[PDB]
């Protein structure tokens, strides 16, 4: 089972989420 | 040698690559000065002494964007996506068309360059009307880009000849990638060609009095999104079909590689309103539709992340790496051809994350036209695409020249690639963070030193990046000229095969590949999506043209 | 074979990853659709083509007298006619009441400018010959800086304006 590949797509997923939810919050704070 | 008589495509490929790298060097000279500017340090009085033709920050920025993002990227795409499919099929491209394409690119570049250098086209690489450049700029740019239509013909020719000599067989993987790449580029290129031919050329010659800036921008961004996938896909071709062998492994899936490239054919062009979320006169409904389609263009790269990581893990295991992270240590970190694209892929994670924010319609109002955007795109083109190009010098240059890489040149290459990656990562922090503090892009901010006090900490990151990348560029220049001007030659390096990776196959794979090999059908679907995505808005805009006079404000 | 088992195990996980990927993007589309149904969506430019002649906008019409640029158009609504030009904004300052809906109608007599109000989601391109219409309600009184964030020529980095929001 490709544990290593899964670790990479876990790090990608968290990066996308921190970026997207961070700016979603900023959008409401400035709205 | 007798090598260029048997394989004349090697000499033409080299001419593309070297013209590309020379453009990268001259464009990149301005980078560190721009980073020092985003650090509140004005080094332009020093630059003007070195290069007295430089009149302004904005003229340097025009040269930076045009030479790095338009010239170097196109010449690299023309070199890789003609030469690799030629070598996979072991067939000679039409060498008349191949030399013609090079001469077009060379003449267009010289003609565009003259007004840029003389301060007659300080309009930046987007050249948004009604800022009115010299006619030679638009003519040169037009001839430069049209070079690629000859490149499309050359590869459709190679593919046609191959299928004729091999009826019933599926397209080989690299040739498949290049065919869908060049057909996507044909559709993509029409926005800018229509903008140049209908508006910019007649306007700059004095034949029409004005241009409609909203129609001009709409046509520009038809080409302006898919041009960044045009930059990206030659690096993806190398990462899929060559990197796995260099890592000591195999491509884990041919069909998953083909699917990603097919999705780019379908989804790369019909999305350009993600550059126009802040434009008046375009229906929000169409913005929401382009937004949704933009999130779908991310899927092939989400897929690429898994297929490539799985391929590198496989290579790590084969080489005795054990555990969650031992496969990483087992990879050839001593080989600059391996390291460069892998560091590029690491920076592409935050790079892609910023792209998905940018795509999400209302979230774009937070970051639009701030330092965020240059932060995002330096991770994509200035790091992954550029590092993958720099890595190619270690396997591709010997294959074209018979010039070997000494162990010392290898060691220098590792230093260059690490410093380049680290500099881009440091600059990304400074620009993303300055962007969220509302610092604008495209601004000589060092000339208003009191305007952005809240950004003092991110500005330290920009100075540091400025210095690191100045050192990386100087080492890159020393190293490139070392390889080119070295007198030692070994001809049978030039006769060796390219390091194409093997593929793991499955029972599944043949059914999926035949479905994907219906390229006439898939191209038709891609063309209809462009018509549906753009047609209604362009009918509305062309019905209500409001041309306005041109201005020179430099 | 070892390799045959890897192809199978890799594709198995890859199919879950793709399902999770699509699910995530669909959730992002739902969260964007939400923002379009709230007051925060007023910062999206009107999709209407409102054509003007950039050569007469300083001579005739609602942009010709900046001192009469703020107009009550509703019971808690003001319309502001803003000119973005090389290299400034008129009126300067823009004076509006806290808590009212402000309809900004922005045009340029020359080249493309940006209209970015520091501390808000107001971030709109201003094209000559076209009117950019956006809506916003200021919650806090004070001074908000307007930044030109589109390259408009050599004066770009000094092109600033002021909005004053009165209690
Ligand atoms: C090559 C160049 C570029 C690529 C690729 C690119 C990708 C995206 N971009 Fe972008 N971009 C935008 C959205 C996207 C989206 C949704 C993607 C997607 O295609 C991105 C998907 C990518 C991913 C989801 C990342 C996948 C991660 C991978 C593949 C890494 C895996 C790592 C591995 C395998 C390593 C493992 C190894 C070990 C050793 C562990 C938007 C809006 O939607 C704007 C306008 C914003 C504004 O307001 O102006 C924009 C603006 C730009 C501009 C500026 C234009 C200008 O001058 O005004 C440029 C030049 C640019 C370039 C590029 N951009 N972009
Ligand atoms: C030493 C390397 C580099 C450094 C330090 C650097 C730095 C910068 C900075 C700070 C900006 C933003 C300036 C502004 O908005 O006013 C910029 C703009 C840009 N850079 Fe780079 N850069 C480098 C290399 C590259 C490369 C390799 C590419 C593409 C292959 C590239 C493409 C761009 C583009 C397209 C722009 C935007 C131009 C525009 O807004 O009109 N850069 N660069
Ligand atoms: C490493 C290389 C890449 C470098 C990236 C640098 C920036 C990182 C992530 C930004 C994500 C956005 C985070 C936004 C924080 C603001 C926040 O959460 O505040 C909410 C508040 O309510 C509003 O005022
Ligand atoms: C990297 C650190 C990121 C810093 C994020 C700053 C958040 C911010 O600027 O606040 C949002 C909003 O403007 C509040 O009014
Ligand atoms: C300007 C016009 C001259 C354009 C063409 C001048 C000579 C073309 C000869 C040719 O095919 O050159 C290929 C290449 O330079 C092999 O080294
Ligand atoms: C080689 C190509 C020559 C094309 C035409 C050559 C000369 C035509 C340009 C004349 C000119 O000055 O037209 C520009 C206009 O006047 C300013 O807006
Ligand atoms: C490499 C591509 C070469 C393109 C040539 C420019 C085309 C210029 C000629 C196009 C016709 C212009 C024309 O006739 O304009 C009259 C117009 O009606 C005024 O109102
Ligand atoms: C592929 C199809 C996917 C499904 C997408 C279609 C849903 C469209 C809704 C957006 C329209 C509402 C936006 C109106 C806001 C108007 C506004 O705020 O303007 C000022
Ligand atoms: C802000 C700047 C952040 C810099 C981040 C670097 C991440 C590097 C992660 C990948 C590690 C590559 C090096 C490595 O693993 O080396 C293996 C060793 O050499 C074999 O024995
Ligand atoms: C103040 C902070 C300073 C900024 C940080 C970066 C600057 C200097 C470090 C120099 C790094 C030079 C590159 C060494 C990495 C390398 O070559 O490692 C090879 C290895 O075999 C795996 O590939
Ligand atoms: C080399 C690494 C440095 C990172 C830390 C750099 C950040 C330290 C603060 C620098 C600074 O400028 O401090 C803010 C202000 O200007 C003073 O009062
Ligand atoms: C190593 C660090 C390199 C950066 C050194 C210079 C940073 C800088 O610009 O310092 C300005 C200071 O924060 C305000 O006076
Ligand atoms: C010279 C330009 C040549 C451009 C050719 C692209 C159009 C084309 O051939 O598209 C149909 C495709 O061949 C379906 O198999
Ligand atoms: C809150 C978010 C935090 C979470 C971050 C990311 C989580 C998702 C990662 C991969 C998705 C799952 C991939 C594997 C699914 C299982 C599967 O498909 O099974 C394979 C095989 O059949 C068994 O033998
Ligand atoms: C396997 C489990 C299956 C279950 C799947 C569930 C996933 C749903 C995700 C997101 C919900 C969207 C929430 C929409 C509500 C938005 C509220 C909001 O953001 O409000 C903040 C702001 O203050 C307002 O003005
Ligand atoms: Cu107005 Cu920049
Ligand atoms: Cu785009």
């Amino acid at each position: 089972k490709p544990k290593g590949a899964l670790a990479v797509i876990l790090v990608l997923t968290l990066t996308i989420l921190v970026f997207w939810l961070g700016v979603y919050a900023v959008f409401f704070a400035r709205g | 040698s007798r090598v260029y008589e048997a394989y004349p495509e090697k000499k033409a490929t080299l001419y593309f690559l070297v013209l590309g790298f020379l453009a990268l060097i001259v464009g990149s000279l301005f980078g560190p000065f721009q980073a020092l500017n985003y650090g509140n340090v004005d080094a332009y009085p020093l630059l003007k002494r070195l290069l007295p033709f430089v009149q302004s920050y904005y003229q340097g920025l025009t040269l930076h964007g045009v030479l790095n993002a338009i010239v170097f990227t196109q010449l690299f795409a023309q070199a890789i996506m003609v030469y690799l499919p030629a070598r996979e099929l072991n067939m000679r491209p039409n060498m008349g068309l191949m030399w013609l394409s090079w001469w077009m690119a060379f003449i267009g570049l010289v003609v565009a360059a003259l007004p840029l250098l003389a301060n007659e086209a300080t309009v930046l690489y987007t050249f948004y009307p009604p800022l009115k450049g010299h006619w030679a700029f638009y003519l040169g740019a037009s001839v430069f880009v049209l070079s690629t239509w000859v490149s499309i013909y050359i590869v459709l020719d190679l593919w046609r000849r191959w299928k004729a000599a091999n009826p019933g067989k599926v397209t080989p993987l690299v040739t498949y990638m290049a065919v869908v790449f060049w057909l996507m580029w044909f559709l993509a290129s029409l926005g800018l060609v229509l903008e140049a031919v209908l508006f910019l050329l007649p306007w700059s010659f004095g034949l029409v009095e004005g241009v409609d800036p909203l129609v001009a921008r709409t046509l520009f961004w038809w080409t302006g999104h898919p041009i960044v996938y045009f930059w990206l896909l030659p690096a993806y071709a190398i990462i899929y079909t060559i990197l796995p062998k260099q890592a000591g492994g195999k491509l884990v899936s041919d069909p998953m590689a083909r699917l990603a490239f097919l999705l780019f054919l379908l989804l790369s062009t019909p999305v350009g309103f993600h550059h126009q979320f802040a434009d008046p006169g375009i229906d929000p409904t169409w913005k929401m539709i382009h937004s949704v389609l933009t999130l779908f263009v991310a899927v092939p790269s989400l897929m690429t992340a898994f297929t490539v990581a799985a391929s590198l893990e496989f290579a790590g295991r084969l080489r005795g790496g054990r555990g969650l992270f031992g496969w990483i240590r087992a990879l050839p970190w001593d080989n600059p051809a391996f390291v460069a694209p892998v560091l590029g892929l690491l920076g592409f994670i935050p790079g892609g994350a910023g792209g998905i924010v940018n795509a999400s319609f209302t979230l774009d109002y937070v970051v639009h036209n701030t330092a965020w955007v240059p932060g995002h795109f330096h991770l994509q083109v200035a790091s992954l695409v550029t590092l993958t190009a720099m890595g190619s010098l270690y396997w591709l240059l010997p294959n074209l020249t018979g010039k070997p890489i000494s162990d010392a040149q290898r060691r220098l290459g590792l230093a260059v690639v690490w410093l380049w990656f680290l500099g881009m990562m440091i600059m990304a922090v400074g620009l993303h963070w300055a962007g969220l503090l509302n610092v604008p892009r495209r601004a000589y901010i060092a000339q208003v030193p009191d305007a952005y006090p809240h950004a003092a900490v991110p500005m330290v990151f920009n100075v540091l990046a400025g210095i690191v990348l100045l050192v990386a560029l100087l080492l890159f220049i020393y190293g490139l000229f070392s390889v080119l001007l070295s007198r030692e030659r070994k001809p049978e390096l030039a006769e060796a095969p390219l390091p194409f990776a093997e593929v793991i196959s499955g029972p599944e794979d043949r059914r999926l590949v035949l479905a994907m090999d219906r390229i006439g059908f898939w191209f038709a679907v891609a063309a209809i999506l462009v018509v549906l995505a753009y047609g209604p808005t362009l009918v509305q805009l062309f019905g209500h043209l409001n041309p306005v006079p041109g201005w020179r404000l430099w | 074979v070892d390799e045959h088992k890897a192809h199978k195990a890799i594709l198995a996980y890859e199919k879950g990853w793709l399902a999770f990927s699509l699910a995530m993007l669909f959730v992002f589309i739902a969260l964007i659709a939400y923002t379009l149904a709230t007051h925060t969506a007023g910062v999206i430019p009107a999709g209407k083509l409102e054509r003007v002649d950039p050569t007469t906008v300083r001579q005739e019409g609602p942009w010709a007298d900046p001192a009469q640029a703020v107009v009550q158009t509703g019971p808690n609504q003001y319309t502001v006619y803003v000119l973005a030009f090389a290299f400034g904004y008129q009126p300067n300052p823009i004076e509006v009441p806290q808590g009212a809906e402000i309809v900004f109608k922005i045009t340029s007599p020359d080249v493309i400018h940006g209209f970015h109000v520091e501390g808000t989601n107001i971030n709109v391109e201003v094209l000559p010959g076209e009117v950019s219409t956006v809506r916003y309600t200021f919650k806090r009184p004070g001074e908000y800086r307007i930044i030109c964030n589109q390259y408009c020529g050599l004066g770009h980095q000094n092109m600033f304006g002021t909005i004053v929001v009165k209690e």
